[PDB]
């Protein structure tokens, strides 16, 4: 839970940055996460990207973060054989369900 | 001691030179008693005229900077000082080591009373904000946000929600407002159960040693670090009686001769800094006074937390 | 004392080239030298929400808000020109030999015993059944995976190049040669004898295999699909890209090799489904179920260890399977 | 002030002096052998003990590094399947019969190497005890990484006597083996002054070189080499 | 007492350049100066389980769960174009000389004794057997490591570049001159005297070596493989990375030098393998073992210490091995 808390905290200090840093030019700038990285670009663009975050409601990004969280687990076959991986997947699914629900109502 | 009918969010407040020495044993973030006393001073100054009561404060602490330095060759730190004026003979006065800290905190205030039905929410919110913009929070002046880009008004949210989902959405929006910070809560139950765990580990262990063990980094031999549930800071938990409650005119050189004085000793407890999304309701974060004046014990805590 | 070597790295035999895809008309295949190559192109798709819901997306208003925002992708598609009902696919296959000799090994005693075991296998029953089955997998266009499934007619030409010129041409008919039946044919026996000479080290064998499949005019062909790093936006998400070399869609060489390895009809389960690929633990990824499980002791590793160390020679079809696994190569040994 | 001899390390200050701020200081340098290590300016007021403990961090780091650098190999006694490790032994020198190997159901016990390329041998339990007896690593064998091959050979013609630094690795003070000069003298059967003679290097004076048998018996008693 | 010097670093003779790979066709090799380079491209690979399971992954359900999660990777691949079957490899080899003289030597008297030992070697037999064997490794394309195990025909052209121009041309057949036999040939002997004059110090020798291999049209060519940092995601893992210099696949220079070094036939093991590289303690990476063990007293250090310190000159084959290690060079002596 603490890790996803820090993710929100990271997004929290991403509220302290420029309003339109996500609209800068670049070949690769993680545009899948950019709807949640910069919430203030909806003030910058009236209809180019303001309606995109409202219509899309980006909550799958934490699943990508869950993939990064899948790099936080040990590569042990004993956990996968036993129900330890089942409990890990259950608590991971619950906490990223909470994270996706947090990321869903960012428009209010 | 009561459930708040509304929650008033005082926004990012930049306290300039707050008292970094919170306690005789701890330094850093100031005492929660300073915040509860500030809210009671706000109720004393502008709360009565608005026919409302202001009890309970939730601290978020969006930014902390300590006016400290690390001398070379030492792993500890020292406090940067201020040059006091000279004496009447032109000599330097004796230095009292006082530390300062630049804070940026936002406060959740519990509002209950009939005046919430007598005024608009933004009116009483703006009145308590413009009262708080000329006060002090821990010994430091409050920077009232002049000539920046976008100033932040309050958002008084009524806790008497019509529906559970609307109340939940209001609490989540209010948590989203105070996002880059950490709610500071009281952990008497956690400190007591850790004291019982240490007493099972080793007898005649005081609460001071259990408080110390919850703050130092314990290194265990096979060399790993013994983990902690949270941040687990040592906070000043209140004041205990050190003398009988004397008469208002009895104590010489008191602040006023109408308030009774009693000499006290600092009470030390365990506090925890959490991300504010890890709470059921934001009214759990409110710091309440609790006097119990017959037995000393002038505490501040977070009741109705868990 | 003859323990199995810790490294038993084997170079793969039957090395395939990357199979280029072009398009044209049927009966122009004899003039298919300068056919225009199939080019991977972009097309935009919007889609309704059509996966199975997890009993919380089944609310009417929330599903209504889901269908009101269709998901957007740009998919790479490979289509024939509209004046082309036939797809041509070209690759080359190299038959090397020395199938029992590992490229990397640790124990020289185990290496010599494995070499003697493979040489013993060549001595009684040389590379004939495996080469016939590989000839059948060349004869039918199994390397046209989803790409001869709905084909009206499939034809396969296998040419033998000797000094830059053709030596023996093998024009086939992939409809007659089934994907399940390993029968016998005189041209298939000749191709089996050529792969036999290649696998036994008698000579060098390089085969140019061209498959013409009659799908349809302007229809969809199915090349190898690549991997997407997903570094773009969500509207043009680029959810699917297809593999190409130089403005010319193609199939991966390892996909062709897995197509030629589908000869294994000796797995302990029922063989009414058909042949599966040559692999340890008989694992087909479409079914998701492993025949030749190590519980049944019919996998490659248990049979190879019983054959070499304990000298328990398995059934003749199973040692055919073991030597076919050595032909396909691997990182056998400790991993 | 002067150099502090801690283990094989010498904390040598600079002859020149400076006054950073309002205090005097000195460039103190940590030498492992003829090679410098971490160098820090210590104020003149600093005590010799302060100097030592100050550099103790670098000192400890080096010791740890050395241990890891020369950690002995480890053979695993595993079952016929080979996945389960019943026993682990820190070897001094790998046996001379193991080869690319993986446990086979045929043999109940197999000896293998800790590395990926598992080279080993199928042995029974009594042969496992025999191999563990003749090839075990002593607990402080990693110091043999820091000593050259000439001072560790069992052949006298190829044997070279240790220098003052090589002997000073493991005799006294804060050594890697942690023993003192009197303890190392009592291990070798003689008094403290004569052992000190061997320990002392410098000029021929008190440079009695230690003999081959005494050096190898001292390595046996300290658990560095030949101590199975 | 004439002990060995503590520092005995030697510079390498026979320095090879990086071997650039290009692509082309057979019989156009007389005009292969414009040929397009082999480009290290990328392709996606999907794999199932093919390694030995450690008795806990052998359960059917766990194995099938591992099958349903395939290991997707991207691999750097080097293939010829579909109209190109010939792989060209070009490198320059510089023969220096002065192999007796060390780059660093602590002991003067040891340096004088080692110089006298090499001088008495050359007075007994010059750099003639070693140069013949190095010229044989020049003539066969042993530097084409895996681009010769399935090549139909390999050809090597070596030019003596004196003043930036060809002073003497040699053309060979890399398949006729095998990787096992050190026979005699007139052009091979002329190249042997050229390498002899380079190694003695008679003149400056620079050789441009061009190799052509009949692999096949579109087949996979095998450059040297780099080292993987292993930092990215497991989807785009980049398991294999090939070596290129400027958008152009190449073999590492030390790989070419090791393949030219493969002349050591005098190791105490049998001639079943053939020549190995001249290493101290005769190491072979593929076999995982060391010919010329120090226990059997035929390693480079024991032979050199007998030859120099105590005048126990070994057999002329071991003298050739010692001088070939001196030509190879290394950080000899105690660290």
């Amino acid at each position: 839970a603490q890790i996803c808390d820090e993710a929100l905290q990271y997004a929290a200090r991403l509220r302290e940055l420029e309003p339109g840093w996500s609209a800068t030019p670049g070949c690769q700038l993680h545009d899948a996460e950019q709807l949640w990285l910069d919430p203030l670009r909806a003030q910058t663009d009236e209809t180019f990207l303001q309606r995109r975050l409202r219509g899309d409601w980006p909550a799958e990004v934490g699943n990508r973060f869950a993939n990064w969280l899948n790099r936080a687990v040990s590569s042990d076959s004993q956990i996968l054989g036993s129900p330890e991986a089942a409990q890990w997947s259950q608590e991971l699914s619950k906490e990223l369900t909470m994270f996706k629900e947090i990321l869903e109502d960012e428009r209010d | 001691v009561t459930d708040p009918e509304a929650l008033l969010l005082l926004p990012r407040l930049s306290i300039q030179n707050a008292n970094a020495i919170s306690s005789p044993l701890t330094w850093g973030f100031p005492s929660p008693g300073a915040f509860t006393g500030f809210v009671h001073a706000l109720q004393r100054r502008v709360g009565i005229s608005l026919d409302i009561e202001l009890d309970g404060v939730g601290i978020v602490c969006h930014r902390f900077e300590a006016q400290i330095s690390q001398p070379a060759g030492k792993r500890t730190k020292v406090f940067n000082l201020t040059r006091n004026p000279l004496n009447r003979d032109g000599s330097t006065a004796a230095i009292v080591e006082e530390g300062r800290a630049h804070l940026e905190v936002s406060l959740l205030l519990g509002v209950h009373g009939d005046g919430l039905d007598d005024h608009p929410a933004q009116e009483i919110a703006r009145q308590v904000q413009e009262q708080a913009g000329a006060m002090r929070l821990a010994g430091g002046s409050i920077l009232p946000w002049c000539n920046e880009r976008f100033p932040a008004p309050n958002a008084e949210l009524l806790m008497l929600g019509g529906s559970d989902e609307q109340r939940r959405k209001n609490q989540r929006r209010l948590t989203r407002r105070l996002l880059p910070g950490f709610a500071l809560v009281s952990r008497e139950a956690l400190l007591q159960q850790h004291l019982e765990t240490l007493r099972t580990t080793l007898p005649e262990a005081t609460t001071l040693d259990a408080l110390l063990d919850l703050c130092r980094i314990n290194f265990e031999p096979p060399w790993q670090v013994r983990d902690k549930p949270g941040w687990l800071v040592p906070i000043p938990a209140g004041y205990n009686a050190l003398s009988p409650l004397y008469l208002p005119g009895e104590v010489r050189n008191a602040r006023d001769r109408e308030t009774p004085l009693r000499f006290v000793e600092n009470l030390f407890g365990l506090g925890e800094w959490l991300s504010p999304h890890r709470v059921a309701a934001l009214s759990d974060l409110l710091w309440y006074h609790h006097a119990e004046p017959d037995k000393g014990l002038y505490r501040w805590s977070t009741p109705r937390f868990v | 004392i003859l323990s199995t070597a810790s490294v038993l790295a084997f170079e793969r035999k039957l090395d395939p080239s990357d199979a280029l895809m072009s398009a044209g008309a049927w009966a122009q295949r004899d003039a298919s030298q300068e056919w225009p190559a199939v080019t991977v192109r972009e097309k935009s798709v919007r889609g309704t929400i059509s996966n199975r819901l997890k009993t919380k997306d089944r609310d009417p208003a929330k599903l209504d808000a889901s269908i009101q925002s269709p998901n957007l992708q740009t998919v790479d598609v490979a289509n024939l020109p509209s004046d082309a009902d036939t797809l041509k696919v070209r690759f080359t296959l190299r038959v090397l030999g020395g199938a029992g000799t590992p490229s990397a090994c640790n124990d020289a005693a185990y290496r010599d015993k494995l070499l003697q075991t493979v040489a013993t296998y060549v001595n009684d029953q040389g590379f004939a059944e495996l080469a016939r089955r590989y000839a059948h997998n060349l004869a039918n266009a199994r390397f046209l995976w989803r790409n001869r499934v709905g084909a009206e007619a499939v034809e396969v030409r296998i040419n033998h190049i000797r000094q830059g010129e053709v030596a023996r041409a093998w024009r086939f008919d992939a409809l007659a040669i089934g994907l399940r039946d390993f029968k016998a044919d005189a041209e298939l026996d000749a191709l089996a004898e050529l792969i036999a000479s290649g696998l036994s080290g008698s000579g060098h064998v390089l085969l140019e295999v061209v498959a013409f499949a009659r799908i349809g005019d302007g229809q969809e062909v199915f090349p190898s699909q690549e991997l997407i790093l997903d570094k773009g936006d969500k509207k043009g998400q680029k959810s699917k890209t297809l593999y190409s070399v130089r403005d010319a869609a193609a199939i991966h060489s390892q996909k062709i090799g897995n197509a030629l390895r589908t000869i294994d009809t000796w797995y302990p389960d029922e063989d009414g489904l058909g042949p599966i690929a040559v692999e340890p633990y008989g694992s087909v990824t479409s079914q998701g179920k492993a025949y030749r499980q190590p519980k049944q002791k019919l996998d490659f590793y248990t049979l190879l260890d019983n054959w070499v160390l304990r000298d328990e020679a398995p059934a003749v079809e199973q040692q055919h399977y073991v030597i076919a696994n050595l032909i396909r190569g691997g990182v056998f040994g400790e991993a | 002030m002067n150099a502090i001899h801690i283990g094989p390390f010498s904390i040598t200050p600079a002859a020149r002096g400076l006054h950073y701020g309002g205090l005097p200081h000195h460039q103190w340098t940590l030498y492992y052998g003829p090679r410098e290590m971490a160098i820090k300016t210590l104020p003149d007021s600093y005590t010799s003990s302060e100097v030592r403990d100050e550099f103790s961090d670098i000192i400890a780091e080096f010791v740890i590094d050395a241990r890891h650098r020369y950690a002995p190999d480890v053979l695993e006694l595993v079952n016929s399947d080979g996945d389960a490790v019943l026993a682990r032994v820190a070897v001094s020198r790998l046996p001379e019969a193991l080869s690319g190997c993986i446990p086979d159901d045929r043999f109940p016990y197999w000896l293998l190497t800790a590395s990926r390329p598992r080279l080993g041998l199928p042995v029974t339990l009594n042969e496992y005890t025999a191999l563990a007896v003749e090839l075990s690593a002593p607990p402080l064998a990693w110091i043999t990484g820091l000593l050259p091959g000439e001072v560790l050979t069992h052949d006298a013609e190829e044997w070279r006597p240790p220098t003052s630094w090589e002997l000073r690795h493991v005799v006294g003070e804060g050594s890697f083996t942690g023993v003192s000069g009197a303890a190392a003298a009592a291990l070798l059967g003689m008094s403290a002054t004569n052992f000190r003679k061997y320990t002392a290097g410098d000029s021929a004076a008190n440079r009695q070189k230690i003999s081959f048998a005494a050096w190898h018996y001292l390595l046996d008693r300290l658990g560095v080499k030949r101590a199975s």
